[PDB]
């Protein structure tokens, strides 16, 4: 939608996210809203990014692509804030949300997975 | 003496086809729900449908509404007079009640109330007055033997509702108004 | 500097481990899953929270 | 009862003599402006001194005054002894002061007034003898330190329990506090009988109306919860939007609009208690705001009617005084603006009634339903009501017109009505 | 650089002394920082002020964000206009809200 | 047709309509300073529809 | 005083006055009234 949200994933990566934003969540591994996310990589604890390309004004989540590159970390732009919010289970749109690193979890092989997705949309 | 019937198909991420079945398979249209991440169920209403059903060709009717409810809680619930026109439409609402996963959805057979209920707790019934789309606000209370609702029917004439739950026993409401 | 990354290594986990018993005290339906290597972990029920 | 209690109704009547020096001491020392010790320094020659002058001011902005400084500003009236008179003087007395709060409302921004009722304040008592007129004036000051005054000085009445939480604290009393106090039911109906007092000696103003439409209105969403609670919430607030509708000034025109309006989107009401209140509006319906409040009032009101009978005509009186008072190119004005507010039913009882009674306006009824979009149930009952028209009246130029115009839109419906009645 | 900070720094902001003292001493951080000189701040009363401290530093952020990294600004300020009625309206309530009995 | 397919007819017809609930007057006492009626029925207008 | 001996603007007052039940329940309106649902259990 908005021309600044660059890296805008499909219909198929967008499901592969929401699943396992779904699935952290539910493991209690996902920090959402975009100061958290701002926090976790200040922190250097994010496996990677979602974004939604839809919030108004873009700015407030355009911050984050700047420490996501300098920190070398995948973000991605899905397309609603409000699936966004369904899909980390919160009664309110979502417009950014941040999966952490813990290597003793049951759904790693899932988020490696989407991460090296996430890696080559971005390459 | 001539309808044709539509087949309404939801996907897991929320695009939704409608074929017709009178010509053969053919895609009339695609949309998508807002938000809808994972949807589990949608249910037409207001009309003639599969549960209180036409019983002579004239008497068939178009529904008004359409109703998706999805496995975090929420039910969006559409009008067909501005969603067949719109393409892409918004909801008329977006209800959250409830929240767990929407295992059953039931309009009356006017399309005046909609019921819509969980599966995976109790007492997770709840009852939508429509077109205002706000949900009542006495009935069910803390006091009602509803359990784990597995199924409900709405009654085509008098008025009945009926919720059977996980013990087995399904259990009979008359409303008044009808 | 070795030390450093050691000690930086350490102080990681002991916050990881303290962050999820801080996990356990909010709200929710905890289930305590045990992993048949031996170990504790929690999964909670699939429910929108408000 | 006990000893006590009636010891202590005993001196709660005599709660306001000096029988002593001590008693006199902090009865005097209460006051408006000056503080406890130069309160209880001064005397009677010193406040009436600037009461004389701050009354002159007072004359002199608003001329009204006049007759207190004949009768509660004079040196006859410092002379004479509130707690020695009998009863009938003690009666016409009060009179005397509640007509003076009635005028000295609406000024208290101003300390011309703040002066002349430090007066009265400290020669007839009124902070204790009577503090409801006092309240229930000055109410709708809310947050300003005059409010605080007289809330650190006044002994609260039974009523006024919310109030008698906030005394004499730093923060004002909030809004919600406000709503509580109106929430109350005798209280709603002492302060109706207040407004009715006000109405009839004819000094209402817009901030305190303003404040009462508002208190009204949030008691209404408050109690929007019990049928029952709004059902006997019903007689107090109608019976004031009438009173308040019988009044002249289009100030108190507009606030029985916002009234009612509220009202019946919160209880949904008889058709003829609808059918009464839109006859007293179009009856008064004298200024121009008030008339384009009063039409949006009517479309409202004829909206959230839902039930049987529900788009049948107006009738004969009632259409008569409506388009007198709204005759057809102010409804088209209303019609082709662009905010488009739903008047549906009110547009479709209206054609309707053109059509019994009047039969002129067809080419009007034309531009009516060019410039709407009816329902189906109203387009179906304007048809009805056309084909029997046209079988009782001769047939007109302007009746082919517009069932041309149903035929060029929405033709099978007029054949279905003509399938019911006719060939 | 202050539009790249979250806004829970922003809050904190000028309080540092005692932040961090608090953090490593184990006591109770502070919550004001250097926005308790805002008008909005100035309004509040306790432990509203602790509340609107933190709104308006949410929304300070929001708008930090947005005049840091605009590429065609409007320049008249329409987004710290929304932000200050926002926080107008959050701060009547939390002050109409009160804590005492009636 | 049948009187059930007129009675469907209203139904159908009937649109929706905002309900008053116990929280939505409050800006009112926030801006009734010093406002004139006419804005304040407009603005009480606005928040019913 | 008193002795009981063009639209007037008596006509709310005089209403008011003879009825004892405002909302209405004799519409049978064939629609459903909101948030308040009648409802019995059998």
């Amino acid at each position: 939608p908005n021309p600044k949200a660059f890296p805008l994933a499909d219909a198929a990566l967008t499901q592969q996210i929401l699943d396992v934003v779904q699935q952290a969540a539910n493991l209690r591994q996902l920090k959402k809203g975009a100061n958290e996310a701002t926090k976790t990589l200040n922190r250097g604890i994010s496996e990677f990014i979602i974004m939604a390309a839809d919030c108004e004004p873009i700015e407030i989540l355009l911050h984050l692509p700047l420490l996501c590159e300098d920190k070398n970390v995948p973000y991605v732009f899905v397309p609603s804030r409000v699936a966004l919010g369904r899909a980390c289970g919160v009664s309110r749109p979502v417009i950014a949300a941040s999966i952490t690193t813990n290597d003793a979890s049951a759904i790693k092989t899932q988020i490696y997975a989407v991460k090296d997705k996430i890696e080559t949309l971005l390459i | 003496g001539k309808f044709r019937t539509i087949l309404i198909a939801v996907n897991a991420y929320g695009e939704v086809w409608e074929f017709d079945l009178n010509k053969n398979g053919h895609v009339i249209r695609r949309w998508k729900d807002q938000g809808g991440v994972g949807i589990t169920k949608i249910q037409v209403g207001g009309g003639t449908t599969t549960t209180c059903p036409a019983l002579q060709i004239s008497k068939i009717k178009q529904n008004r509404w359409l109703a998706v409810g999805s496995e975090s809680g929420f039910v969006n619930l559409y009008d067909r007079n501005n969603a067949m026109t719109s393409s892409t439409p918004t909801p008329v609402a977006a209800l959250d009640q409830l929240t767990t996963t929407i295992s059953n959805l039931q309009f009356s057979p006017d399309g005046q109330i909609l019921c819509m209920a969980s599966r995976a707790v109790k007492d997770a019934l709840r009852l939508v007055h429509l077109p205002s789309c706000s949900v009542f606000s006495n009935w069910p209370t803390s006091g009602t033997p509803l359990g784990k609702v597995t199924s409900v029917a709405f009654s085509p004439s008098g008025g009945l509702l009926a919720v059977g739950n996980e013990q087995g026993k399904v259990r009979l409401w008359k409303l008044n108004h009808y | 500097v070795k030390q450093h990354l050691q000690r930086e290594t350490q102080l990681k986990q002991v916050q990881q481990r303290m962050d999820a018993q801080r996990e356990l005290l909010k709200k929710g339906s905890k289930k305590k899953i045990v992993d048949s290597s031996g170990k504790i972990s929690f999964k909670w029920k699939k429910q929108r929270k408000r | 009862s006990s000893l006590s209690d009636q010891l202590a109704q005993v001196a709660s009547n005599n709660a306001t003599v000096a029988l002593d020096r001590k008693r006199r001491q902090k009865l005097h020392s209460a006051s408006l402006i000056y503080n406890s010790k130069t309160a209880a320094t001064q005397d009677y020659d010193f406040i009436f001194e600037n009461a004389s002058k701050a009354l002159e001011e007072l004359s002199q902005i608003e001329p009204k005054f006049a007759i207190f400084s004949r009768t509660l500003f004079s040196e006859s009236s410092i002379s004479l002894d509130r707690n020695v008179q009998t009863k009938e003087e003690i009666k016409d007395l009060d009179n005397a002061i509640n007509a003076y709060l009635l005028l000295a409302s609406s000024k208290w921004y101003l300390a011309p007034t703040l002066h002349a009722t430090e007066w009265l304040v400290r020669r007839f008592q009124i902070h204790v003898k009577n503090t409801e007129m006092l309240l229930l004036s000055t109410l709708n000051y809310y947050q300003t330190p005059v409010f605080k005054r007289i809330l650190s000085i006044i002994k609260l009445p039974p009523l006024f329990n919310c109030l008698s939480n906030f005394v004499r604290s730093e923060k004002p009393p909030t809004a919600l506090t406000m709503i509580k106090l109106f929430n109350d039911m005798d209280f709603l109906k002492l302060y109706t009988s207040y407004l009715d007092q006000c109405i009839k000696h004819n000094a209402t103003y817009t901030n305190q109306l303003l404040f009462t439409t508002c208190c009204f209105i949030n008691v209404v969403a408050f109690n929007s919860n019990n049928d029952e609670k709004l059902n006997q919430l019903v007689p107090i607030l109608l019976e004031i939007s009438a009173k308040l509708l019988a009044s002249k000034s289009k100030d108190c025109q507009i606030a029985a609009h916002t009234i009612l309006v509220v009202f019946a989107t919160a209880l949904p009401l008889k058709k003829t208690i609808i059918l009464a209140a839109m006859e007293t509006i179009l009856s008064n319906l004298d200024a121009k705001e008030a008339k384009h409040s009063a039409l949006l009032t009517i479309c409202k009101l004829f909206q959230t009617l839902k039930g049987q009978g529900n788009v049948d005509q107006l009738p004969s009186k009632i259409f008569k005084l409506f388009d007198s008072k709204f005759d057809t190119v102010s409804i088209l004005t209303f019609l082709d603006k662009e905010d488009k507010p739903v008047c549906d039913k009110f547009i479709t009882s209206y054609t309707r009634s053109i059509a019994r009674y009047d039969r002129s306006k067809l080419n009007i009824i034309l531009s009516l339903l060019k410039k709407i979009r009816l329902e189906r149930y109203e387009v179906r009952l304007i048809i009805t009501d056309l084909i029997y028209l046209s079988e009782i009246l001769e047939d007109k130029s302007q009746l082919v017109e517009l069932f041309e115009y149903f035929i060029s839109i929405n033709e099978d419906l007029v054949l279905k009505c003509l399938k019911s009645l006719g060939l | 650089s202050l539009a790249k900070s979250p806004a829970s720094t922003i809050q904190i902001l000028g309080a540092e002394k005692a932040l961090f003292r608090a953090l490593k001493t184990k006591h109770d951080t502070p919550k004001y920082g250097l926005l308790y000189h805002a008008s909005l701040v100035g309004q509040a009363t306790g432990k509203n002020k602790g509340k609107i401290a933190r709104v308006l530093a949410a929304k300070a952020a929001v708008s930090l964000r947005y005049d840091a990294l605009a590429e065609d600004r409007d320049d008249s300020g329409d987004i710290g206009l929304e932000s200050r009625a926002k926080v107008e309206n959050r701060l009547s309530q939390l002050e109409g809200r009160d804590l005492r009995t009636t | 047709e049948d009187e059930e397919d007129i009675a469907l007819e209203f139904i159908n017809g009937e649109k929706k309509d905002k309900l008053v609930n116990m929280n939505s007057f409050t800006s009112m006492f926030d801006n009734i300073q010093n406002v004139q009626m006419d804005t304040f029925f407009d603005r009480v207008m606005k928040v019913l529809t | 005083d008193e002795s009981d001996s063009n639209g007037d603007i008596n006509a709310l007052t005089k209403i008011l006055s003879t009825t004892y039940n405002y909302k209405d329940t004799l519409s049978n309106s064939k629609l459903l009234p909101p948030k308040k649902l009648d409802i019995v259990r059998l």
